[PDB]
């Protein structure tokens, strides 16, 4: 069918560990970041809604 | 704008503050609802828990995307209402991010 | 083996002849703890076939204790991570209860010092009483929230401190430390 | 240094190839295509579209012979007269010099052959000035012939079963072609590959790389579309 | 093998402290290869011996202190690897009896950080 070269790519497959192993390193506590802060204005918004409602 | 409820409520819309002349027509208001947003030319539409709109998905998935003039949810009915505290928590928690 | 690879003769082969693989993490070690096994990256098929032998010689419960504690790590791995991001105080007090046993079982009955000599000289009652009060512990831990008892208080118990002093001690001063420290869990539940 | 560089162009009828590669004679384009697609079907759509320019290049090309050659390595009963009918349907199987090997013809010969026709292709081309257009197809045969004196006898595999000798069996072949500077004859070759799969470190996609400069890929991406 | 044997003699025997620093074993290892393999000794993994383990030994493991004798050898190998990547032998091997590792990023050497 269709299949990639096979020592060609050896030195891809090695690469794609390093970009993937500590790419998704990172990933971890980024998002945790927006979603930390997030919080934060959910709780604080109903603060002046409930007094004015 | 654009903002109905109940009459009572309603009558306030006609003044200032806010622009609006509806209120209940069905479950979630879908008789005025659509048929306006479709425009959305309207300085704010928002539609109050006095209609309830269980899908807020069927806007969301109807205009396929608008922050501009898309119904807030508030109250609209008074009974000490002041409710939207413990509904707002459980309503984020559950479908962004990880339950309560 | 060079990676930690499978795919190397010596690593596949022993991997059934052998029934048993004590993987410690880097991570588990560098904090002061030991030991450092990494549990989900541990087995030993063996424990099957010793379950009449162990509960034969050793004490009848001790089968018992093991496997049923085990659950504490387990609904503690997937809870660390990103759920208990914004305080236990958020979430449930059945998702609290597992931090609230956390303690005991990461300040008693994992930790212990290669520097100490009078905590590393362990044994079969000192160990299976650790791991017996952390199950007498749930027991009144879970029948507090269903009270609705605080936990700052529970938090504070001199329970607590009564496990710690006993793990300072080899094996001579644990029998009577054993007398007092039960009991005292039984009545720190009932004195709130 | 008799080679001299190529530059009359000719139709191919495909526009692609005379825009972006834009094949004229005396040079090679390699048809890239992987196995589970078709070459020799779609190979024969340009043996019929062939055909000169003379009034863009300044002078008649039509005006010195414009033979062609085919040979096959190795084909099966339905492409042995698919081909024929192909070339019935313009008539362009007249002027043609055919040197077939079929999978059941010797398997001693898919590699003799090739080396053998190519010098009968310098007497008409250089010799009698014509402009011989050769185009070999089915080069997966060839190198199962090559494959069994590679390892079998004396000869070892230097890659991939096929012998260590290689470099010459695919030298003496693909040589053969490039503009005469002191004949006006030329051996335009148009080998078109049925190498393995979408491999690159295939002894096939190797050593044609670096050889043409020229080269044209055809994919299996667009071909269920089926655009040809 | 040479500087080897008189290094003994260096730090060992005239307490004096010697500091050993080889570089690029890939050549030392492609050599060694040719010399085997008409031995009647089969190469190894990734082309690269396997009668090379032994032969390597031999110059790390003059290293280590002595009983009663201050002075000894403080071995530092550097090797070259594509990547730093273990898929071929030349850590592997070398990364059992030696101890450690201190690889280079590709960050800090562009900023000029050295």
């Amino acid at each position: 069918s269709q299949v990639s070269p096979t020592r060609m790519n050896l030195l891809q497959r090695r690469g794609q560990l390093r970009l993937a192993q500590k790419g998704v390193d990172l990933l971890k506590k980024k998002r945790d970041a927006l979603v930390a802060e997030f919080f934060g204005l959910v709780r604080e918004a109903m603060e002046a809604r409930k007094a004015l409602d | 704008m654009a903002v109905i409820a109940d009459p009572e409520t309603a009558q306030g819309f006609r003044l200032a503050g806010l622009e609006g002349y509806g209120a209940s027509s069905a479950e979630e208001a879908q008789s005025l609802l659509e048929t306006l947003v479709e425009r959305g030319g309207y300085a704010l539409v928002a539609v109050d828990e006095a209609l309830l709109p269980d899908p807020e998905r069927a806007v969301e998935r109807l205009m396929r995307g608008r922050d501009l003039p898309v119904l807030l949810p508030i109250a609209g009915l008074k009974e000490a209402f002041q409710g939207h505290d413990v509904e707002g928590y459980m309503r984020e928690l559950v479908r962004k991010t990880i339950g309560f | 083996p060079p990676g930690g690879d499978m795919s190397e003769p010596v690593t596949q082969s022993t991997l059934r002849i052998v029934g048993a693989f004590w993987r410690l993490d880097a991570s588990l070690a560098f904090r002061r703890h030991f030991p450092a096994i990494n549990w989900n990256g541990s087995y030993s098929l063996f424990t099957s076939a010793l379950d009449p032998w162990y509960r034969e010689n050793v004490a009848e419960d001790y089968p018992e204790l093991r496997d049923a504690i085990s659950e504490l790590l387990q609904r503690e791995a997937g809870l660390q991570e990103i759920v208990q991001l914004v305080g236990p105080d958020a979430l449930q007090d059945a998702e609290r209860l597992v931090i609230e046993v956390g303690r005991i079982i990461r300040e008693d009955f994992l930790q212990q010092n290669a520097y100490h000599e009078v905590d590393a000289y362990c044994s079969m009652k000192k160990a299976y009483g650790i791991m017996k009060m952390i199950l007498a512990f749930y027991k009144e831990a879970e029948a507090a929230i269903k009270r609705g008892v605080s936990i700052d208080e529970i938090l504070q118990l001199p329970v607590l401190e009564r496990i710690g002093r006993a793990r300072y001690v080899s094996e001579e001063e644990f029998p009577a430390y054993f007398e007092e420290a039960m009991k005292e869990i039984q009545g720190a539940f009932k004195a709130l | 240094v008799a080679r001299r560089k190529p530059e009359q162009f000719i139709q191919t009828g495909i526009s692609t190839i005379d825009v972006m590669n834009t094949l004229v004679r005396g040079q090679k384009l390699p048809i890239f295509s992987g196995s589970g697609l078709p070459a020799n079907e779609i190979a024969a759509q340009i043996a019929r579209q062939a055909t000169v320019r003379p009034d863009l290049s300044g002078e008649g090309e039509k005006e010195e012979p414009f033979a062609v050659v085919f040979a096959a390595m190795g084909i099966t009963q339905r492409e042995l007269s698919y081909f024929i009918q192909e070339f019935e349907r313009t008539g362009a199987l007249s002027r043609s010099v055919l040197f077939l090997n079929k999978a059941d013809d010797p398997t001693i010969e898919r590699i003799l052959t090739p080396r053998m026709a190519l010098t009968v292709a310098e007497y008409l081309a250089f010799e009698h000035d014509y402009h011989v257009l050769v185009i070999l197809t089915d080069m997966t045969n060839y190198c199962e012939a090559l494959r069994e004196i590679g390892a079998a006898r004396e000869e070892i595999p230097g890659r991939r079963g096929y012998p260590g000798y290689m470099y010459t069996d695919l030298a003496t072949i693909y040589e053969r072609a490039g503009v005469v500077e002191g004949k006006k004859g030329s051996v335009t070759q148009i080998p078109i590959l049925s190498m393995p799969d979408d491999d690159r470190t295939h002894p096939i996609p190797d050593l044609t790389g670096y050889i043409t400069e020229g080269q044209i890929q055809l994919s299996r991406e667009l071909h269920r579309k089926g655009i040809y």
